[PDB]
């Protein structure tokens, strides 16, 4: 889900 | 072509929409072999995570495709298919190990020893582009480049716990990024709690050490570490 | 050469949103000169459309940035902003060139007397791109980019108002972009709320002639219209 800083 | 007026390209580029060419851009700054400015840093940071971003969005669209029609079984539209995600995966592994040869051959080694923040900031840039590469490899190539980003990133992570705050937004990017590594990457659930849950008791710890400008980003990395917490546990 | 495998890499580059790689495929189909069906028609519009579509939002974004900096003293920055703007009309122009020479060329060239719907759907096509062209063109190129697009849209309107019902998604979607082009184009707000009224009217008094599979396309396009009528009125 990509769970990363944006 | 002035160095300001790379950054001004670049800035043009970005509300443009037209992120290959900010990069472009930054990426001559970058060979100036000059530190970058905190605002220039973000400019180069924000423009290759959109050109690799592009192709990572691809890429799981393609390879999700590429194990849906592996039922399928027709040869010459399996053998399309896979060379198609090859295609992207070339354009994938192209960008970040054009990124991170700015970051080894320029960025971290221009890096004052003095200048904490600039080299957490680095070394976390390196350890999210050898994460990019891990998503898409195998075997013993994907071994090798989760080992070159778990050495990135605890490398960081060292610098971060000696040399800069728990709420620093710097510092609690790194354990976000580091703990989603741990899940995503190495599937260890447990570590990756471990570390984003500590990461924020740091923070809640020395939660006056807010700094007046920069607690709206620190607040907000804040809130994704127990949302990545209650999604884990 | 496998025209089927380069219809299925269009697709694909569409899920991808690689709109580059999708617009090349269908150009590679077209060149076949082999009749394009109803979703191969679609495939290469759409392609064309992002193609062209990311370079006239750039194109926009740096003409408004131009315009607003203008005067500020900043000689040496809105100089970059012109050639910036030269650069991706440069692009804008290229794209449309390529749909051009494939309609005249290879697309309205190979169609049947019968096979009106291609007709109209190329027509309008090739009107589109030529007020593509008008968005950027000044002076006496200018006058010749808006004859074409005006000769483009009549043609295709005479033949979807004697052989397509006003409830038909081309016939409609024609209106609107007709419209659009007298209101952008031409800044004739009475002529381009003429073709908007008239669609829609014809379209809502013979409304008892749509079936499920186009109801929703039909009446998608009536909404643009609408919303362009009270916008212009």
């Amino acid at each position: 889900v990509e769970h990363s800083l944006d | 072509v002035d160095r300001e007026q790379l950054v001004q390209k670049a800035r043009l580029a970005e509300q443009a929409e037209r992120y290959d060419d900010m990069a472009a851009a930054m990426k001559n700054v970058t060979e100036l072999n000059e530190p970058l400015s905190n605002e220039e840093r973000n400019l180069l940071s924000v423009a290759y995570k959109n050109v690799v971003g592009a192709r990572r969005s691809s890429w799981r669209v393609i390879s999700s495709i590429e194990q849906k029609t592996s039922a399928d079984g027709n040869e010459k539209k399996i053998e399309m298919v896979r060379a198609y995600r090859e295609k992207i995966e070339k354009e994938l592994e192209a960008v970040c190990q054009d990124v991170l040869s700015l970051l080894d051959n320029y960025l971290i080694k221009n890096c004052s020893e003095t200048q904490y923040e600039s080299k957490v900031f680095y070394l976390k840039m390196k350890g999210d582009y050898y994460r990019y590469l891990a998503e898409v490899a195998t075997g013993e190539k994907r071994a090798t480049v989760v080992e070159s980003s778990e050495k990135a990133y605890s490398e960081a992570h060292e610098i971060s716990k000696e040399h800069m705050q728990p709420t620093h937004p710097i510092r609690l990017g790194l354990a976000l990024n580091y703990s989603v590594f741990y899940y995503e990457i190495q599937n260890a659930p447990e570590q990756a709690c471990h570390l984003a849950k500590t990461a924020f008791d740091d923070a809640i710890a020395e939660l006056d050490t807010l700094n007046e400008d920069s607690y709206k980003d620190s607040t907000l990395i804040m809130q994704l570490l127990r949302d990545n917490l209650t999604l884990w546990t």
